[PDB]
Order: structure tokens, then C-alpha cells, then sequence
């Protein structure tokens, strides 16, 4: 006589917290508390970071919470650490994404995993001290 | 200028051109877009009159021999016409000339050839007239 | 008066007659021409002006014509439309900048162009939503879909106007499920066919990832966009997509063919496409719709009827008379004989005879007619002289009963 799949690409997300129907809301706190309130004495916190053993904010949580990385960590951490670098034309074809910062060859965000993973968690976190970041 | 006329009946304005292709010394020159579609050259062809396929409006060598082959099934038999290259596209030149000898060896009606933005150099011009097989060159000078 | 050279007496210089003539803007609005309806009332519209005013186009309108710069720079000649005059402007005000000026103007000026674009010109500004210019990163995945689907697909035909804008929204589809898909998945299109009622591909595609229809594109996918706005091997897209270097190729290129689609062009408006038209022959160029035959026909009775007032008393007896008009070149009972020195082209004028018959065309046509295909006349190369060929002719005076025979040495 002679199907097409799709691959998860890495998005990440900021992650503001999750604004309720002011139904929900209201049913929370007391009744009274409407108008109760100076909200210039009120503090609150707008934004949060960090730069520690695990990286930024996100990935931290992601190994302190889930003991993983989903696809934007690991991506997010291979950013970080410098292993992939964003590219964006001729490479002769046209290429746009992520490509190994050494090699230059491209790298598409499913085999970010496979190549980079056991690399990144050797070096993140506590672990034997390397004279490389320390002045020897 | 002269008039002539034929066993029909039909009276020519006898000029060297009339003369030469049997037709009136009227004809419809290569126009990208107007004479890219192969209606209006069989159209123009079947009023009794030259026109020039514009191969400007073509990229390849098979849009235009479709083009062609489709202005040939609707001209009648016996009739012929004309193609349009603009000198300025190294690319459609690289493409057509050889499609032309082609075709042309396969006896295809393409009376003349016509070389707009430009005329050639004295060598390819000898390449068009020997190889190409046409009846005569058209060449605009600006 | 180019026909009979009177032309040149003006001019204090012998008559100077010409061979033939042709007509380029005078056949743009013929009844098989395609050139849209909207297209040809506008080239009618265009009044013309005298030859010696011509040369005021590269400055102003004059006669409906003006003339701008192409790509190249080369000159041409294009009814002034709302769309070519912003071409001219845009000639004057931004592609005569040099390569480092260039993009702070357009910087600077990206408001005014975009309007400009929106407006007037056959290309508009792609990241419009609802009348609002925004950019590309300001824009959701559903709506660079949607526009890409009303900028491409056309209502009308209810089809895609080319077939590789329908694979570039489909691609466009196929990078959003990936960026919003969460692992190992079968794609939504399948086949980019199911295109052919787009909206219910574009609903089904952000359905099952809702999420693209609030978030703006990724940077990634930005230049993903602009990258495949790019591919060679597709016609180029619509739209302008971005103000940058290369805005001249991207407002300049594929600027021809819509003059004869405007069901294609945004609002179906003539005066956002380039037509090419000259200023002097625009001023015949009046009735639309003759057929090409009427108008080439008219021309060439107009010369006849000139020609027999002027030089045959208007007698029509007067006009000489052939068998055949045409195969001439610009440059009672005989017996020929074949040598080896004989001349070819005698040997065939002398066989064809001095009449214009079936026999002068016989030996004197340089190609015969098969089906629809031309081929070598056979009966030259039959007849091309050789040592020992003698040809025989008998009632060369009669066509009707002319014969000629060609005897060879066959065994001695």
C-alpha cells in the first residue's frame, strides 16, 4: 500500500499570589473589620529574593518543598549556573532558544533534565568547598 | 508604411515588424502584474496580437511552465507568444533561460524572448540568440 | 505620427517613421486583465498629463501619478494613492536617513508611523488590537492568533489567501501548546487542513491551555515570531511586525499583488495599494472594462483607415494583395541541380518560387505547426541540397497544379 506529539517548554512564572472574589475574602476575616483599620500603620511585604546555596527564590522553594525540580527549575537553574545561554539567529539555519553556553549546540528545554540535572545538583547547595569561588 | 491584405480580406499595416510576425505592429509588452496571468496572454493572443508572459510575477521554473502550459491549452492552434525576464534578477534569469531552451526544444510556441531593466552583454546575448532558439530578441534600451 | 515620421519634422529633422508600438498603461483596465474592480475605476480616474509636464512626479502628483523609490532605489511610476503618498513621505522622511540615524528616528516617530500604517497603507501595523496599537510583547497568545487569523484568512473565499500563511498560523498554534502544555502530549492539529474554519482551530487550541488567553508573549516566542516572519521559502506575511533596521524591506517588499486581491487587503480600499501607471498614457486610459481585443482592434483600424485616406484615395481595391501576410524576414517547368558549393538559401528561394503561395511557404517556412508545438519545417531538411540531388518542377505558374519532384541516385 505504500500522529504529531508536543514537548513542554519551560515557562516561568512569577507566582503573585492568588487574588480571591471579594466574597471569599470577606467571609475570612471578622465582619468588624471594615474601616476598623489605619492602613498607613498596616505593613506589608511586596516583593521578596535571594542569592543562596540553591539559587534564587523559586528554585530554593522548589528543593526545600518538593525535593525537585519541575522543568522551570531545572531550567531556571541552568540559566543560573551559567550551563545554557539564550541564542537567537543564524547557528546555518535560523535558531532561537537555549543553546550550551560552552559547546554553543542547541538545547531544547525536555533534554535540559537529562544533560544538566546531575551536574547542577552536584554543585549547588552544601557541598565540599571549591577553592575556584574563594581565591583558591 | 504600407497596407496589405490577405485572401480573407484582412488588411495589415505592412511594416518591418508586421512583416516579419504576420501581425499587427501592435503589441502588449511583459507587465508585472497584468500580463503575469496566463488569461490575459491567451486572451491578448487569441484578439490577434503579441503579448509578453511577465516572469516577474514567477519563482521557479515549474510555476512558470504551468503558467505556460496553461496559456498554451487556451490559445488556439498555431498561435505563439512572448516572455518577459528582467535582468535584474540574477535568480530568475538562472532559472528561466534554461526553462526557455527546454521548452523551446520541446517545441513549445514561444515566438520571442524580452529583457527588461537592462540589456546583456554582447556574450550572453549570442548565448540567448544561438542556444534560446526563438525568432527574434526583444531588448529595451533606457 | 510616429507611424509615418512626421513625428520628427517638429523638430527641424527628416521624417523618421517607426515599426510598431506598444501599450502598457493604455490595456490596464481591459475586461481580462485581473486587475481588481476598485483597482481599474481608480487608473481611470487618473486624468494624465501632457508629455511635457511628465517630469512633475518626482516631485508632486500630477495628472494622479507620482513617482517613489523602490527597494533599490530605481524610480517608478504609481497612482497616488493614500498608500504611495506615505511611501513617498516615508522616502523623504526615514529611508534617506543613514544606517546609524535610522532607528532613533524611528524610535521617535513610532506613534506617527504606526497610525500612519494603520491607516493608509496596504501593510498595517501587526500588534493592533481593537483599534489600539500595543507591541508585540503586549499582546496574549489568543490575540497575535486572532489577528494572524484576520490579517490571513479570508471571509469572503472563506479560505486562506496562501497556503504558507496557514502553515505559519498553524505553527504559531503548534509553539503555544508547546509553551503552555506541562509534559508529553498529542497536538491539537494534527493536520494544519483543519485550519480551514480557523476559529473553531483557535478555540479548541486555547481551551485546553486557557492560560495563554490573559499572558503576554515570551520573549522567546517574540523572537520566534519575527524569526519566522523571515522564511524565504513563504509569501511574504501582511503586516509589519516591528520598527527596526530593516523596516524599509519590511514595508517595501511583495507591494504589487494586491492591487489585483484587494479582497485581501484590510478594509478591501484601493487607496491602501500601489498601482503602476504612466502619467502620459493615463490620458486615454478611460473606458473600463473594453475587452483587450476592442481596444489592440481599434488602434489598428484607426491606422488603417489614416493610411488608406492618406496613400490609396480610400480605395480599398487599391491595397496589394498575398496568399499570406508574415514569415518575412527583416534582412513554368525548371530543373535544378544539387553540388556540393550550391548555396542553401538560393536553393530554397529558388525552389520556392517568387509568389506567395503553399508552395513559397512550403520551401521557405522555417517551422510547421504539430498539435500545438512548432518543429523544424521537414520538407527543407528533406529538400536541403546535396551532390546529385535534381529537383523537377512542372506548372510553377499554377499553384493549384504545381508539382515538385525530387530525383536522387538510387543503385546508379
Amino acid at each position: 500500500n505504500g500522529q504529531v506529539e508536543i514537548q513542554p517548554r519551560a515557562n516561568i512564572q512569577l507566582d503573585f499570589p492568588e487574588l480571591k472574589p471579594y466574597k471569599q475574602v470577606k467571609q475570612i476575616a471578622p465582619a468588624e473589620l471594615e474601616g476598623l483599620l489605619d492602613l498607613e500603620r498596616v505593613i506589608v511585604v511586596t516583593g521578596f529574593a535571594e542569592v543562596g546555596p540553591w539559587g534564587s527564590a523559586r528554585t530554593r522553594w522548589e528543593m526545600e518543598a518538593f525535593g525537585e525540580f519541575s522543568l522551570e527549575g531545572c531550567v531556571e537553574m541552568a540559566w543560573i549556573m551559567g550551563f545554557i545561554s539564550y541564542h537567537n539567529g543564524n547557528l546555518g539555519r535560523p535558531y532561537t532558544g537555549w543553546v550550551d553556553s560552552k559547546t554553543k549546540e542547541p538545547v531544547d528545554d525536555k533534554d535540559v533534565k537529562a544533560k544538566y540535572e546531575t551536574s547542577i545538583l552536584e554543585h549547588s547547595g552544601i557541598r565540599l568547598i571549591e577553592p575556584e569561588l574563594f581565591n583558591g | 508604411p504600407k497596407l496589405i491584405k490577405n485572401k480573407s480580406g484582412k488588411i495589415f499595416v505592412e511594416t518591418k515588424f508586421s512583416k516579419l510576425i504576420g501581425r499587427p505592429p501592435l503589441l502588449v509588452p511583459g507587465m508585472t502584474p497584468c500580463t503575469v496571468s496566463p488569461d490575459f496572454v491567451a486572451a491578448t493572443t487569441n484578439a490577434g496580437y503579441t503579448i509578453e508572459l511577465a516572469g516577474g510575477g514567477y519563482f521557479s521554473a515549474a510555476g512558470m511552465t504551468a503558467a505556460i502550459d496553461s496559456v498554451v491549452s487556451q490559445i488556439e492552434k498555431g498561435s505563439t507568444f512572448g516572455i518577459n525576464l528582467i535582468y535584474v534578477n540574477p535568480f530568475m534569469l538562472q532559472w528561466g533561460i534554461p526553462l526557455i531552451k527546454e521548452l523551446r526544444s520541446k517545441g513549445y510556441p514561444i515566438q520571442f524572448l524580452t529583457i527588461g531593466a537592462g540589456v546583456p552583454s554582447l556574450e550572453v546575448a549570442s548565448e540567448y540568440i544561438e542556444t534560446l532558439g526563438l525568432k527574434y530578441l526583444g531588448l529595451k534600451p533606457g | 505620427p510616429y507611424l509615418t515620421g512626421e513625428w520628427s519634422t517638429k523638430f527641424d529633422y527628416p521624417p523618421m517613421p517607426f515599426d510598431g508600438f506598444l501599450f502598457g498603461s493604455r490595456v490596464m483596465i481591459a475586461k481580462e486583465v485581473k486587475t481588481s474592480p476598485d483597482a481599474k475605476k481608480c487608473i481611470a480616474a487618473c486624468t494624465g498629463v501632457p508629455d511635457d509636464k511628465w517630469e512633475q512626479t518626482y516631485k508632486k502628483p500630477t495628472g494622479g501619478i507620482v513617482t517613489v523609490r523602490s527597494e533599490m532605489g530605481e524610480p517608478i511610476h504609481k497612482i497616488a494613492t493614500r498608500g504611495v503618498m506615505l511611501w513617498k513621505e516615508f522616502d523623504e522622511t526615514i529611508f534617506n536617513l543613514p544606517k546609524n540615524k535610522l532607528v532613533p528616528t524611528l524610535e521617535a516617530k513610532r506613534d506617527y508611523i504606526i497610525s500612519r500604517l494603520n491607516a493608509d497603507f496596504q501593510k498595517p501595523w501587526f500588534a493592533t488590537v481593537n483599534g489600539q496599537a500595543r507591541d508585540l510583547a503586549t499582546m496574549t497568545y489568543e490575540e497575535v492568533a486572532k489577528r494572524l487569523v484576520e490579517l490571513m484568512f479570508i471571509r469572503s473565499t472563506n479560505s486562506w489567501f496562501d497556503v504558507t500563511w496557514r502553515t505559519f498560523t498553524g505553527d504559531f498554534l503548534r509553539r503555544v501548546e508547546e509553551r503552555f502544555t506541562k509534559s508529553k502530549t498529542l497536538s491539537l492539529i494534527q493536520s494544519y487542513s483543519l485550519l480551514d474554519k480557523p476559529d473553531e482551530a483557535i478555540e479548541k487550541v486555547f481551551n485546553a491551555y486557557p492560560a495563554a488567553r490573559e499572558q503576554f508573549l515570551n520573549a522567546q516566542d517574540i523572537d520566534h515570531f519575527l524569526s519566522m516572519c523571515q522564511n524565504p521559502m513563504q509569501k511574504p506575511v501582511p503586516f509589519v511586525p516591528v520598527l527596526d533596521r530593516r523596516f524599509e524591506i519590511f514595508f517595501k517588499k511583495d507591494s504589487l499583488w494586491q492591487s489585483e486581491h484587494l479582497e485581501a487587503v484590510v478594509d478591501q480600499d484601493v487607496q491602501r495599494t500601489c498601482i503602476l501607471h504612466g502619467p502620459v498614457a493615463a490620458q486615454f486610459t478611460k473606458v473600463i472594462d473594453e475587452p483587450i481585443k476592442s481596444i489592440m482592434d481599434g488602434i489598428h483600424d484607426g491606422h488603417i483607415k489614416k493610411l488608406l485616406h492618406q496613400y490609396y484615395g480610400d480605395d480599398e481595391s487599391k491595397i496589394p494583395a498575398v496568399e499570406y501576410f508574415g514569415g518575412e524576414s527583416p534582412v513554368d517547368s525548371a530543373v535544378f541541380k544539387a553540388t556540393s558549393s550550391t548555396d542553401e538559401e538560393s536553393w530554397f528561394k529558388a525552389l520556392a518560387g517568387s509568389e506567395i503561395n503553399w508552395r513559397h511557404a512550403s520551401f521557405l517556412c522555417s517551422f510547421i505547426t504539430q498539435d500545438k508545438m512548432f518543429v523544424s519545417n521537414p520538407i527543407r531538411k528533406v529538400f536541403k541540397p546535396s551532390q546529385g540531388m535534381v529537383v523537377e518542377i512542372s506548372n510553377g505558374n499554377t499553384s493549384s497544379k504545381t508539382v515538385v519532384t525530387l530525383s536522387e541516385p538510387v543503385q546508379g
